[PDB]
């Protein structure tokens, strides 16, 4: 996949340092367009970072902070759009990369392709080994309306810099090497030109081009200012529906497209919703209702009768601002099948808050979620009552969509918990986002889950560390039951398999049904043991009944009122 | 199926069992659900034995 979602933890320290690098790798490997922010923080001195080399565009902002590494391989980065800005100010923030009192710290920026910043400014501070930043003509990189973007640039160093290669147009470079000369694109143009590739008037770029070009065509852009319609840069995407003048009706345009990020698109990508207004979103607008197509596709549509009541999770509607699930809001989930939003359980969830007098949430109360089948956002658990050994309250939970992600990264997170197994036995999908399960000292059955089968795109993975050692779990007999197909389960015993090996009696995976023997006699159906009618007569060695009804027995225990068995005539 | 989830909550809520004990019972329950009646009584007998006095 060429496209990927960034992150959203800014200067916060990583939740799992042991996995942080590996996380980034899964996130940006081969990625070319970052929907959101590219945050690269706390990277250790010898860290291999080549997974970043394909990135050309960042929708959000770029943050390079608290790193020990000497270089960040971002030579291909062409355009940062600044859809969100760091501290609502900066499109690019390079902070505090240098040893905390041979030496480490970023040495050059080497963003030789960076020629367009649509929105926001630059902040470069406290980087003891950094060179050449004072050298760059920022106003050329800034978009025309951005000239005034604010630019706070610290220069204190702990080393002298070599001079920019004599080869550079000015004395302006992204580093020592001669490949590192800043190419100027906006300021060096013939007439009031937006972007150009050279001094000549015919070297001017197309009006729809963004960073620069290699020709006057809208098919020759280095980036699209607005939308990428299959190589062509355009103001809008070709609309979904055309009005026909010769029939006074609106038949759909076969050329119709959807606006995805900054690119036109045939249909929405996997976890996204298609709107009437022609876009791909992660949320429907007001008056709009989420509707699953007979296939699987999701869509927004207008409500015919004013939209029916719906359960809102944290981060949504009147819970937008709310941080955790507590006694104050637990009721709002009473018998919800689907939660529009997310759920977090923090320590404050479980030890209440006298300052608001919100009572500590009581284990039994967690039973409201027993019906829950779907979460559109994420699920975050950093505290869980020690009296519960697993997360079986979420036994019926099937999908976590991941349309909202904790720290813009994680769709499922379990840390510091003290549960012994998972028990999320219906969980079959993680729509998007990474999963993180760590520092749960007594936790088994992590390896036994087919994470592979649950994910949906290849930028997902399960990061895990510091749980219960695997061979410790087996010593204690905490592994998958005999009867679980392919050795996958969510926990101990035969009610925990992903797929059952033989037959199911309700939820329990069992070797044989009771066809030939056993107290209540059974018939079989789609690998499910099901009970013979109470009026049926049990058999020795032969079959007992052929279906649920009274006409399906081989003999009656009481009276025959053809074709049934009764206790009557 | 409802047989199980009740027993689970039943064991989890007994005031006088510590968590370790509650786990043992819940575990044995998940290992063989048919024993829910036997384990349930077993847990109640110990819960009453450890009643605060
Ligand atoms: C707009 O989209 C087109 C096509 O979807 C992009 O062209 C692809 O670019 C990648 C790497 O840059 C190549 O490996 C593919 O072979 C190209 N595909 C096609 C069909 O040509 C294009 O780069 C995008 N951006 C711009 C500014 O045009
Ligand atoms: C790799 O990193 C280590 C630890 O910081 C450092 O001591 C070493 O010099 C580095 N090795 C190489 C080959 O650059
Ligand atoms: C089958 O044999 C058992 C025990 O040997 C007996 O109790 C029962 O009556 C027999 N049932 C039938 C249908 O013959």
């Amino acid at each position: 996949t060429q496209v990927c979602t960034g992150t959203d933890m800014k200067l916060r320290l990583p939740a799992s340092p042991e996995t942080h690098l590996d996380m980034l790798r899964h996130l940006y490997q081969g990625c070319q367009v970052v929907q959101g922010n590219l945050e690269l923080t706390y990277l250790p001195t010898n860290a291999s970072l080549s997974f970043l080399q394909d990135i050309q565009e960042v929708q959000g902002y770029v943050l390079i902070a608290h790193n020990q590494v000497r270089q960040v391989p971002l030579q291909r980065l062409r355009i940062v759009r600044g859809t969100q800005l760091f501290e609502d100010n900066y499109a690019l923030a390079v902070l505090d990369n240098g040893d905390p009192l041979s030496p480490g710290g970023l040495r050059e920026l080497q963003l030789r392709s960076l020629t367009e910043i649509l929105k926001g400014g630059v902040l470069i501070q406290r980087n003891p080994q950094l060179c050449y930043q004072d050298t760059i003509l920022w106003k050329d990189i800034f978009h025309k309306n951005n000239q005034l973007a604010l630019t706070l640039i610290d220069t204190n160093r702990s080393r002298a810099c070599h001079p920019c290669s004599p080869m550079c147009k000015g004395s302006r470079c992204w580093g020592e090497s001669s490949e590192d000369c800043q190419s100027l694109t906006r300021t060096v143009c013939a007439g009031g030109c937006a972007r150009c590739k050279g001094p000549l008037p015919t070297d001017c770029c197309h009006e729809q081009c963004a960073a620069g070009c290699t020709g006057p065509k809208h098919s020759d852009c280095l980036a699209c200012l607005h939308f990428n319609h299959s190589g062509i840069c355009e103001l809008h995407c070709p609309a979904l529906v055309t009005y026909n003048t010769d029939t006074f009706e609106s038949m759909p345009n076969p050329e119709g497209r959807y606006t995805f990020g900054a690119s036109c698109v045939t249909a929405c990508p996997y976890n996204y919703l298609s709107t009437d207004v022609g876009s791909c979103t992660l949320v429907c607008p007001l008056h709009n209702q989420e509707v699953t197509a007979e296939d699987g596709t999701q869509r927004c549509e207008k409500c015919s009768k004013p939209c029916a009541r719906v359960c809102y999770g944290l981060g949504m509607e009147h819970l937008r601002e709310v941080r955790a699930v507590t006694s104050a809001n637990i009721q709002e989930f009473a018998g919800c099948k689907k939660i529009f939003g997310s759920l977090a359980f923090l320590p404050e969830s479980f030890d209440g808050d006298p300052a608001s007098n919100t009572a500590p949430l009581q284990p039994e109360q967690l039973q409201v979620f027993e019906t829950l089948e779907e979460i559109t956002g994420y699920l975050y658990i950093s505290a869980w009552p020690d009296s519960l050994p697993d997360l079986s309250v979420f036994q019926n939970l099937q999908v976590i969509r991941g349309r909202i992600l904790h720290n813009g990264a994680y769709s499922l997170t379990l840390q510091g918990l003290g549960i012994s197994w998972l028990g999320l036995r219906s969980l079959r999908e993680l729509g998007s986002g990474l999963a993180l399960i760590h520092h749960n000292t007594h936790l088994c059955f992590v390896h036994t889950v087919p994470w592979d089968q649950l994910f949906r795109n290849p930028h997902q993975a399960l990061l895990h560390t510091a749980n219960r050692p695997e061979d410790e779990c087996v010593g204690e007999g905490l592994a998958c039951h005999q009867l679980c197909a392919r050795g996958h389960c969510w926990g101990p015993g035969p009610t925990q398999c992903v797929n059952c090996s033989q037959f199911l009696r309700g939820q329990e995976c069992v070797e044989e049904c009771r066809v030939l023997q056993g107290l209540p006699r059974e018939y079989v159906n789609a690998r499910h043991c099901l009970p013979c009618h109470p009026e049926c007569q049990p058999q020795n060695g032969s079959v007992t009944c052929f279906g649920p009804e009274a006409d399906q027995c081989v003999a009656c225990a009481h009276y025959k009122d053809p074709p049934f068995c009764v206790a009557r005539c | 199926n409802k047989e199980m989830r009740n027993a689970y909550w039943e064991i989890a809520l007994l005031p006088n069992l510590n968590n370790q004990q509650k786990r043992a019972f819940i575990r044995s329950l998940y290992d063989d659900p048919s024993q829910s009646a036997n384990l349930l009584a077993e847990a109640k007998k110990l819960n009453d034995a450890q009643a605060p006095k």
